[PDB]
């Protein structure tokens, strides 16, 4: 019933594919929303 | 308990009316009690003017209010009025009463005093 | 406006009969309503509080029939001392206490 | 003011408390202790007795 989200922000330098190496993604905030999810959709910004 | 009024039988037109109220049975400090005051022109009915309570305040007539104000005095035992700009319409009997409000609308004047004439003219 | 109206302006009647004097109010408000008598030349005397109660030293023949708008004051035997002026008084938000226009009672 | 006590005007505040299954967002102050040092003693920090 807790919805965990762990976040981390690096600089990239790297102009296409995914990176390689490691980087450990802190706690960013735990929501005791107790729901089930099954699904999810990402959001984009539209620049008009 | 008694009131007893005091005051100039004579006011002339366009000038201040003092009247002093002074009672002996009780206590006007008394949270129980307003003391009011209400005039009658000769062969009229009765026209409460404005009832005071201790502590300061008080409230008037809708159509007096412009020109009247009350006053208290707990240590000499006494409230009296002013009524500014006296005309001729004010030639009338004064009384002042003892006012019991007890629940909202039941207002009843106890005991009254046996009231002055004051006659406005030049 | 919450207006005051007595009636009748003047009462015939004559001592051993019963007075009954109406004090009604405009199309407004109802609660209580006070009843006074005053006799010539002596300050008005209360007879009767939250539209009925006899006042301290009010005989049994004094009622009041407290009800809606309109109100009414009884005198059951009607002694000789009991003609004189009559004034109902109410006390609403706006004006505060509303006096009667007064019912003189005199003997027929 | 010329009225009974039972007349007289009363401020009632009526403070009910919504317990559901969903996370607390108010506590008790947890009666704030001041701190001890190089002292044995019994300590409690944020429940970790």
């Amino acid at each position: 019933g807790y919805f965990k989200i762990y976040s981390k922000h690096t600089p990239i330098n790297l102009v296409r594919g995914l990176p390689q190496g490691f980087s450990a993604l802190e706690p960013l905030v735990d929501l005791p929303i107790g729901i089930n999810i099954t699904r999810f959709q990402t959001l984009h910004i539209s620049y008009l | 308990v008694q009131l007893v009024e005091s005051g100039p039988g004579l006011v002339k037109p366009s000038e201040t009316l003092s009247l002093t109220c002074t009672v002996s049975g009780g206590s006007i400090s008394s949270s129980s009690h307003y003391w009011g005051w209400i005039r009658q022109p000769p062969g009229k009915g009765l026209e409460w003017i404005g009832s005071i309570y201790y502590s300061e305040s008080a409230y008037y007539n809708p159509s007096l209010k412009s020109r009247v104000t009350m006053s208290i005095d707990t240590s000499k035992n006494q409230f009296s009025l002013k009524l500014n700009s006296v005309t001729a319409a004010d030639t009338a009997v004064y009384y002042c009463a003892r006012v019991t409000e007890p629940r909202w609308t039941s207002c009843y004047f106890d005991y009254w005093g046996q009231g002055t004439l004051v006659t406005v003219s030049s | 406006e919450i207006v005051m109206t007595q009636s009748p302006a003047t009462l015939s009647l004559s001592p051993g009969e019963r007075a009954t004097l109406s004090c009604r109010t405009s199309q407004s408000v109802t609660s209580y309503l006070a009843w006074y008598q005053q006799r010539p030349g002596q300050a008005p005397r209360l007879l009767i509080y939250d539209a009925s109660d006899r006042a301290t030293g009010i005989p049994a023949r004094f009622s009041g029939s407290g009800s809606g708008t309109d109100f009414t004051l009884t005198i059951s035997n009607l002694e000789p001392e009991d003609f004189a002026v009559y004034y109902c008084q109410l006390r609403s938000n706006w004006p505060p206490i509303t006096f009667g226009q007064g019912t003189r009672l005199e003997t027929k | 003011p010329t009225y009974g006590v039972g007349y007289q005007p009363y401020r009632v505040v009526v403070l009910s408390f919504e317990l559901l299954h969903a996370p607390a967002t108010v506590c008790g102050p947890k009666k704030s202790t001041n701190l001890v040092k190089n002292k044995c003693v019994n300590f409690n920090f944020n429940g970790l007795t």
